């Protein structure tokens, strides 16, 4: 939905929604970091500018 | 060959120092800033992945890129 | 619960993490009997309103 | 009241550290226990009398 | 049937109950048995992406050269501005822009649009 759909109108928003992955990446299995890293370098591309820096630097731990 | 020596063994190799940056390079400053020559709990490394502190080593960009492109364009090693 | 609990993580969690008991089926408990748990006709009890909601 | 139980946390930071961590942690005190605590100085150091 | 006369006074609850650990960090040390929230929100957008890695008005009324009002304006191929006595002299020495320092080429248009929006009246 998310590359699909604009960003400035995610009902969400992003900046609502990025911060509730973070503590995904730490859920082991696969399937669930996979989709979920696949998911976060999304908004890397298409909106940087939301989380602060000290977020994406929690999420290169 | 004819040296069952291996080619590279000890006696010189013994002695050789570790790496000294070229000197263009050296005036970017970084040797400063990470000491490598030659510390961390284990619960103080644990605590910087989950705060963590931005802005470690203070570099500047505009000079690092003059060192490679403007001032040392002909830079060219010595022997 | 007694599905997944086994591969939540190993070597990982902390003291807390690992011995103590979690809230989470007590809150189960007590939003599904909130409107008696939380009613007006008490005998003793002062109102208050959560921050930004309409909730007494 | 979950005080009954005895548990705790410190507020600070992620706790438990990475297992990579661990081996870097344990593989010096292994060298450190068998050297018998002596620090055995690199080779361009230029020479705190040895063992 | 609570009583008929009373009037009960809202008392605000101000204090969230958000687990401070997990708002900022996103891991909380307690775990699922943490006694709060562990809700966790963030700001607005807060930051500028700059890299240094990698009504405005532009146009100046006096001259740059004069200091003085325009009088027989010129047109660059930037949107620099003089007069015709301006430009022609600045080239007897200069090779580019008194301000970019951009290739003029000595080209040079006639700038009425300057006396238009130097008008009152516009064009
Ligand atoms: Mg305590
Ligand atoms: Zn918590
Ligand atoms: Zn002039
Ligand atoms: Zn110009």
């Amino acid at each position: 939905i998310t590359s699909v759909m604009d960003l400035d109108k995610l009902q969400p928003p992003i900046n609502q929604i990025l911060p509730t992955l973070t503590p995904i990446l730490r859920n082991k299995h696969r399937k669930v970091e996979v989709n979920t890293i696949k998911f976060v370098g999304l908004i890397g591309k298409l909106a940087p500018t939301y989380a602060p820096p000290k977020e994406w630097m929690r999420i290169c731990f | 060959w004819q040296s069952k020596k291996e080619y590279l063994s000890g006696r010189s190799l013994l002695g050789k120092r570790p790496f000294e940056l070229p000197d263009i390079i050296k005036k970017t400053n970084i040797e400063q800033m990470r000491s490598t020559l030659p510390e961390k709990s284990l619960k103080e490394a644990s605590r910087a992945r989950v705060q963590p502190k931005m802005g470690a080593l203070d570099l500047d960009y505009k000079k690092l890129h003059d060192v490679f492109f403007k001032i040392g364009a002909n830079w060219k090693p010595d022997h | 619960a007694s599905g997944f609990e086994d591969s939540m993580q190993f070597k990982k969690l902390t003291h807390a993490q690992r011995t103590g008991l979690s809230q989470i089926p007590n809150r189960r408990f007590t939003l599904w009997w909130s409107p008696t748990i939380n009613r007006a006709n008490v005998y003793v009890g002062f109102l208050v309103q959560l921050d930004l909601t309409g909730i007494f | 009241m979950n005080y009954l139980e005895g548990v705790g946390s410190k507020k600070g930071g992620g706790g438990i550290a990475s297992e990579s961590q661990f081996n870097l942690q344990r593989r010096k005190e292994v060298e450190s226990l068998l050297s018998k605590g002596e620090n055995v100085p690199y080779t361009f150091q230029d020479e705190q009398v040895r063992s | 049937n609570q009583p008929t006369n009373i009037r009960t006074t809202v008392l605000m609850d101000f204090q969230p109950d958000v687990c401070k650990d997990y708002k900022q960090t996103g891991y909380c040390g307690y775990g699922d048995s943490c006694k709060f929230l562990h809700s966790r929100d963030d700001f607005k957008t807060g930051w500028k992406l700059n890299q240094e890695w990698n009504d405005l008005e532009k146009i100046p009324f006096k001259c740059t050269l004069c200091k003085e009002d325009y009088k027989s304006p010129v047109v660059t191929n930037c949107g620099h501005y003089f007069c015709g006595s301006c430009f022609a002299k600045d080239m007897k020495k200069g090779t580019k822009c008194f301000i970019c320092h951009k290739e003029t080429h000595g080209s040079a248009k006639v700038a009425s649009d300057l006396q238009k929006m130097l008008n009152k009246r516009k064009s």
